[PDB]
């Protein structure tokens, strides 16, 4: 009795009572900073209103025509863009008292417009969530870190079963971690606190604990519970003795009676159980809108040389 | 049970015909129990989850059909007629010390939409409109905060809940009848009152009681979580809601002391150990969703624009009439 | 002139003479669009809690 | 009876003077600029040249500061986007400014804090009373 796994290198010399505590293999992660999402919030905006925007925009050109009959070509939407957009841009404004009507409503659109828009993205801002940089196994990271600035550092200890378990499915991922060794629980928080490692690889319910009793409850584990080997613990005994078949009883009779959860105050209970934009540079979507339309601004230039031909 | 009014105890369903020699084998989610693993074999059990709570999502709303209205009870047409009482004080005031012209001022000091006017000649109209554009910023930036707070502003928690451990009548509670949680309930005593009160509403099927949850006829529903937590990510509109109370797993029921029980005892562990069980669950289990259930008020539906463009869309129809009827104002004076 | 900027609106008003008067109202448009981003942070602060 | 800890300080942030995220409020966006007003002069040239900077400030700090609109449209299609840009870049220095004004001690004796001991933490009552 006490912290021992159930396997299959195990199971052939001892048996085994019933399974015991619900683990696996889990993955602690650095205590990483906060992120917000790598985009401006031009989510769908553009599906309803960024199109709605331009026909509803275009049709006025008929009644800034209709006004100087009783100026639209170049003028009109240059004049229609800095108000929407709150600028005092220097722009004529048209002629006569009829023409101010429209954009005393435009103006009133603007002002219901830009309001809304920072409204929605103030409201997006102060309620997304982090999103886990690393996910799985199977990512290229907890590959071979070939193309990686330097690379990823994972940590284990070297005597056990997640070895003899990681060294029958991915050979070369434990013949890299072999440099890699760690020599304690504490030993690996203290080299994952101090830059030393980048990643660590044990038991779950241990993982678990120590992520609800350190002293910060910043970020610990990949995911929120996923186990790459599901299994459990349990009570080793000689094999095939009469002695099993009361014990695998009484535990279960225990899974009856419901005295694990009057036995949590010991147990697993704790603090913080998932109870500055540095990161700004994230903008380089928007700089790619702004150097695309660099782009075009030339291609417009180049098709500037037709009345060359005109 | 205790069937047939006498001394005789028989297992009703799918163990029975195991205890009768209708199979040999029990390949299906069978929950381990105290009660059935007295003389049924099992092995190592598939999984790990637990019960869990089924109860239907609601709809809460967006603020859409506050086009341009949030608050236009109060939201007043009083302050068109502060602009104009203060068009006709700025007027008097320029008169007795650029006329008829002064609402279309002021009006471009509200909208901050620079038409074409010019400023007051007289210094005591311009120390009003200071504080009337500081007026104007003070109303706008209200404005922008009370709609950030229409944009930035709770269900059962497990079986020590007040609408679920004391019972009621607005709660309907109710469980697939003769499975393992009828015995958990009848094995507890402290919960012996909540399945009393379950006795009067169970269902036979899993497919009855979640059918009967959408149609608002259940509150709610008790079962495990292996089962629940996938069909609140395929029909999705119901949800769960934490927490876990009888933690256990699957087992393969066998007949007592088959030969079979050292084998796959094994294999069950050596497909927990090369990775089938991933695949299995990744092609079966967790391939499919709609949403995962943040309550993230934080997102859009700007889908509609109707009744804020509607406002442009009668402006567009009445300013060619408008126009009509100042043309013809101007031919006749 | 000094109003008008700090106050965002676009109001009728002549700009000074010469290139060495646009620095200061230059600078006072940054005051604003730090002070009235202020104000309305510090008010939406205010009023969810 | 209950238990008595000691306050925090926890700051405000009034040492951000219009520095919150200097680091990244970056002179990038000046250099931007300059870039941007010089591919407007070499629009404008070889289609109001040394002015374009005093127009371009004033298109960006809402400032309405006496220039003229280049008269090719190619300058004022990259006008419109930038004003665009503009908007979108003091909107999310707003909702930045709101983020840092918008943004847990010991819980009874069912802490395990103070449940289970530890040295971290040290506890004490008056000697001999009922506690």
């Amino acid at each position: 009795v006490g912290s021992l796994t159930i396997n299959e290198e195990r199971s052939e010399v001892v048996d085994f009572s019933v399974p015991f505590i619900e683990t696996g293999i889990s993955v602690m992660v650095s205590r990483s900073n906060g992120t917000v999402s790598p985009s401006a919030f031009l989510e769908p905006f553009s599906a309803c209103v960024w199109v709605m925007m331009f026909v509803m925009l275009l049709i006025v050109s008929a009644v800034a025509v209709f006004v100087f009959e009783y100026v639209t070509i170049g003028k009109a939407i240059w004049l229609l863009w800095g108000l929407v957009f709150n600028n005092s841009v220097p722009v004529q404004n048209p002629k006569g008292t009829t023409s101010k009507i429209m954009v005393s409503v435009w103006a009133f659109f603007a002002v219901i417009f830009l309001a809304s828009y920072t409204a929605n993205l103030a409201a997006f801002m102060i309620q997304e969530e982090y999103v886990d940089q690393v996910s799985g196994l199977s990512d290229k990271k907890f590959q071979r870190p070939n193309d990686f600035s330097p690379p990823f550092r994972f940590g284990t200890v070297p005597n056990g079963s997640t070895e003899r378990n990681i060294r029958n499915n991915y050979a070369e991922m434990h013949a890299y971690m072999g440099k890699f060794n760690q020599r304690g629980v504490d030993d690996a928080l203290l080299s994952l606190k101090t830059g030393k490692l980048d990643a660590f690889i044990y038991d779950a319910a241990v993982l678990n604990y120590m992520a609800g009793r350190d002293e910060g409850c910043k970020l610990v584990t990949i995911g929120s519970g996923k186990v790459f080997a599901s299994t459990g613990y349990g009570i080793a005994i000689q094999k095939d003795s009469g002695w099993k078949r009361q014990v695998d009883l009484a535990i279960l009779q225990l899974f009856g009676d419901g005295e694990m959860e009057e036995l949590e105050a010991l147990w697993l209970t704790g603090i913080c159980h998932n109870e500055s934009q540095l990161d700004i540079d994230n903008m380089a979507g928007v700089f790619y809108m702004l150097g695309a339309a660099m782009a075009l601004s030339l291609i417009t230039f180049i098709s500037e040389h037709l009345f060359y031909w005109q | 049970e205790r069937v047939q009014n006498s001394n005789k105890k028989e297992w009703n369903g799918m163990m029975g015909e195991l205890l009768s020699g209708q199979a040999d084998m029990i390949v299906a989610p069978l929950t381990i129990n105290n009660e059935r693993a007295q003389y049924i074999e099992f092995s190592k059990p598939f999984k790990y989850q637990g019960l869990t709570i089924l109860v239907k999502k609601e709809i809460p709303r967006s603020t859409l059909d506050s086009f341009m209205q949030p608050f236009q009870s109060t939201l007043w047409l009083l302050v068109g007629l502060s602009v104009h009482v203060v068009a006709v004080m700025l007027y008097l005031l320029d008169r007795f010390s650029t006329l008829s012209s002064a609402m279309w001022f002021s009006w471009g000091v509200l909208l901050n939409s620079g038409i074409g006017e010019g400023a007051p000649r007289s210094f005591s109209a311009r120390i009003l409109g200071m504080v009337w554009a500081g007026f104007a910023m003070i109303i706008v930036a209200s404005y922008t905060a009370n709609l950030a707070a229409f944009l930035v502003l709770e269900r059962i928690t497990g079986i020590n809940d007040p609408r679920l451990r004391n019972p009621s009548d607005k709660f309907i509670y109710a469980t697939v009848k003769q499975s393992s949680v009828d015995i958990y309930f009848r094995r507890q005593v402290e919960l012996s009152t909540m399945y009393r009160h379950m006795e009067k509403h169970n269902y036979e099927s899993a497919a009855e009681a979640i059918q009967a949850v959408r149609d608002n006829k259940l509150h709610a529903f008790i079962w495990d979580s292996a089962v629940l937590e996938f069909e609140a990510s395929q029909k999705c509109d119901l949800v769960t809601t934490g927490e876990l109370f009888f933690r256990s797993g699957f087992g393969i029921g066998m007949r007592k002391d088959s030969p079979w029980k050292q084998q796959v005892s094994l294999s069950i562990l050596k497909s927990h150990e090369n990775g089938f069980m991933e695949d299995l669950d990744k092609t079966w289990v967790r391939y499919q969703e709609c949403d995962s259930r943040s309550n993230a008020p934080a997102t859009l539906t700007c889908e509609n624009m109707a009744g804020v463009f509607m406002l442009v869309a009668g402006g567009i129809v009445a300013g060619i009439f408008l126009i009509f009827i100042e043309i013809a104002y101007k031919s006749r004076a």
